């Protein structure tokens, strides 16, 4: 199962931004629990959302999740100059994770 | 919350290592431990789960023959054996915990520990 989703975004300061991730073998529901993770420079990883819309503790509450068609997305209402970093999503099958491309998101 | 991985490893095509992630600030046993392979151009890529309160396990049908994840209780520690190395498997490993009761979502992650599977000259 391939996990599509856009190669890159460019937003503003300030303005909002959705993120999307797409699976291949159908719609994405609420067996999916789709994952979110935030790759800054210097290897840091820090999970932002899970289980499609519960976010974790120390977790910004600009980063939302949802279900927007046949896709799980990632909001980010009010982009900082610090959210410029990568972000992996990642579908569970049934049995196992599948983490996708990834989407290199450039705030100016 | 702390995930402290092992240093970086040199081994040769053939062998196997056995990396680590000491946990500690929380409690071990209630939360689980993934393991992803970062290589450049390929983004992430799932390898299994462990929870510690019992060591099941749950593998990628790719790593399943790959990776050996288990756990040590009283160190609060998690490893992954690497067997029957290739150029395939260099990549910087990362473990990161899951809180799983009601839904599953990340948090915290480690530093990494970036694998050079090289042959000796
Ligand atoms: O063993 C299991 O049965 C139903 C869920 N389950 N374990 C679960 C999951 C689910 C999601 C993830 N995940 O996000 O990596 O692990």
């Amino acid at each position: 199962a391939v996990v599509t989703q856009e190669s890159a975004l460019t937003t503003s300061p300030g303005e909002t931004v959705t993120l999307t991730c797409r699976s291949s073998t159908g719609a994405v529901t609420t067996s999916n629990y789709a994952n979110w993770v935030q790759e800054k420079p210097r290897h840091l990883f820090t999970g932002l959302i899970g289980g499609t819309n519960n976010r974790a503790p120390g977790v910004p509450a600009r980063f939302s999740g949802s279900l927007i068609g046949n896709k799980a997305a990632l909001t980010i209402t009010g982009a900082q100059t610090e959210d410029e970093a990568i972000y992996f999503c990642a579908l569970w099958y049934s049995n196992h994770l599948v983490f996708g491309g990834g989407t290199k998101l450039t705030v100016l | 919350v702390q995930l402290q991985q092992s240093g970086a490893e040199l081994v040769k095509p053939g062998a196997s290592v056995k990396l680590s992630c000491k946990a500690s600030g929380y409690t071990f046993t209630s939360y689980w431990m993934h393991w992803v392979k970062q290589r450049p151009g390929r983004g992430l890529e799932w390898i299994g789960r462990i929870d510690p309160n019992g060591g099941g396990t749950k593998y990628n049908l790719k790593f399943k023959s790959k990776a050996t994840l288990t756990v040590d209780k009283p160190s609060s520690t998690a490893y992954m054996q690497l067997s029957s190395l290739t150029s395939e498997d260099s990549a910087v490993y990362y473990c990161a915990r899951m809180w799983y009761y009601g839904t599953y979502y990340f948090d915290y992650w480690g530093q990494g520990t970036t694998l050079t599977v090289s042959s000796a000259a």
